[PDB]
RNA sequence: UAUCUACUUUAUUCCUCCCUGUACGAAAGGACAAGAGAAAUAAGG
RNA sequence: CAGCUG
RNA sequence: CCUCCGCAUAAGCCUGCGUCAGAUCACUGACAAUUAACAGCCCAAUAUCUACAAUCAACCAACAAGUCAUUAUUACCCUCACUGUCAACCCAACAGGCAUGCUCAUAAGGAAAGGUUAAAAAAAGUAAAAGGAA
């Protein structure tokens, strides 16, 4: 089950705040996390 | 006439006297190394 | 089926049982008294008395010095085996060690034993004494011995 | 296989309380005459053996101080001496381990 | 990975030989039984 | 085929 | 007695066997630590230059055709900041995996046995008469 093979470049480039804001869909991802009330909106 | 073995530590035990004896067998390889490239190859190879 | 199998199988092989026993025998030549678990002690007791019988064969004997060289892992004890232990027991022919039981080990509850070499400088063990000759039964039997001596 | 039914506490109590599983009342147990703490026959007294063990511990410490370093087994027999005891005529040519307490009643 | 039931020390045969190449048959043929053997299996050591 | 091997 | 392991860097992890104290096969609280030279973090424009692999490179040998470069003018004077530095560590599993440099049996790292007995059955290893795939 070693599917997760970590690096921080792939993690921030995949799921960070800047990639989330880069598209309208990702902005809606942030907005759903902000509305659920989450502590981490992103990586 | 009594052939007592020498009172030394052992070469293979997990003690602290035995380690010093292993240090002496390494150094004994340096003393018996002929050319200076051989001696300097022994004195520098273990990179710590 | 183990009829007439005389050796405990120990350690993790035959070689390893001989190295366990060799460490116990080395401990007992050095310190002259050992606590160790019981089965290990009586196995090693057999080896210990034989080792003195090789110590009495003289320092100058080659075979004795080979056996002492194997069996004593610390080499300073080989002068001790040929100048302290073997001169000590030069009179008696057997019975160099005594073995008793300790209470069981606190850790894993193993049957424990002490062997010492007889006649060592260490404080003596609380040896199990026979009952006194002046007790009731021993005086009745002493009287009976006096009567059967009076038959002659 | 796996159990077909669940065993009941009546069956279980009959299993784990029959005398093959109970602790046997043992009767080896005596009183050590020297110390009065109860010992077992065929086994040394725990208390008196603890006495002897502690005194061999001090004696072996002073053996270690007089030897100094490993591989110093003497070729000489040893004698333990306590405070205010001359080495005997028999104790000559034996290394001497002086102690700081009195000679015990049981060491001799 | 065994819970329950049940359970866990109830002498044959072949070949040879003899009797006998007799009995029986009338010639061909040809016994049994019992005995000795040698084997083999099974059972118990 | 010959060889070896519980 | 083992050592097919080690020691470093990388990636990862983020205080995870430092000291003091305490509760708990036999973690909690307090305090303290990793000091830059190694490594990250670079670059003034505008033009204009960059045909001839590497391979002990010498020839020889080739094809699949290759990993490395400036000049012209203009501007330019202050200087050593910031960050990483610990550990017995990671991804899994409730076996395995892991880049690179050195050491190639070790100067480094470790322990297969809680105690006993020595039944069956099972696993693995060794030995086996005669025979030799029956
Ligand atoms: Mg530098
Ligand atoms: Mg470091
Ligand atoms: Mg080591
Ligand atoms: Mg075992
Ligand atoms: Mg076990
Ligand atoms: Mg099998
Ligand atoms: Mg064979
Ligand atoms: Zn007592």
């Amino acid at each position: 089950g070693n599917e997760y093979q970590p690096s921080n470049i792939k993690r921030k480039n995949k799921h960070g705040w800047v990639r989330r804001l880069s598209t309208p869909a990702g902005v809606q991802v942030i907005l759903r996390r902000m509305l659920k009330g989450r502590k981490s909106l992103s990586h | 006439v009594a052939r007592y073995p020498p009172i030394v530590a052992s070469m293979t035990a997990d003690s602290k006297a035995a380690r010093l004896r292993r240090i002496e067998r390494w150094q004994a390889t340096v003393h018996a190394a002929e050319s200076v490239d051989e001696k300097l190859r022994i004195l520098t190879k273990m990179q710590f | 089926i183990s009829h007439g199998r005389v050796f405990r199988r120990m350690g993790l092989g035959p070689e390893s049982r001989i190295h366990l026993l060799r460490n116990l025998l080395t401990g007992l030549v050095r310190h002259e008294r050992i606590e160790a678990p019981w089965a290990r002690v009586d196995e090693m007791r057999g080896y210990a008395e034989k080792l003195i019988d090789y110590g009495k064969l003289g320092d100058t004997n080659e075979r004795a010095m080979r056996m002492a060289d194997f069996w004593l892992t610390e080499k300073d004890l080989i002068p001790k085996l040929f100048q302290v232990l073997a001169p000590r027991y030069k009179d008696q022919t057997g019975g160099y060690t005594r073995m008793l039981q300790i209470p069981n080990r606190s850790l894993d509850r193993a049957k424990m034993a002490v062997i010492e070499y007889k006649g060592n400088c260490l404080p003596p063990l609380p040896l199990p004494r026979r009952d006194s000759h002046l007790t009731l039964l021993n005086q009745l039997l002493q009287g009976l011995r006096q009567d059967l001596r009076q038959s002659q | 296989a796996a159990p077909k039914n669940r065993r009941t506490i009546e069956v279980n109590r009959c299993r784990r309380r029959n005398p093959q599983k109970l602790i046997k009342v043992k009767n080896n147990i005596d009183v050590c005459p020297e110390c009065g703490h109860l010992k077992q026959k065929h086994v040394l007294c725990a208390y008196c053996y603890e006495k002897v063990c502690k005194e061999t511990a001090e004696i072996r410490r002073q053996i270690g101080k007089q030897e100094g370093g490993p591989f110093k087994a003497p070729t000489i027999e040893t004698v333990v001496l306590y405070t205010g005891e001359t080495p005997s005529e028999q104790d000559q040519g034996k290394r001497i381990i002086e102690r700081d307490r009195k000679r015990p009643s049981w060491f001799t």
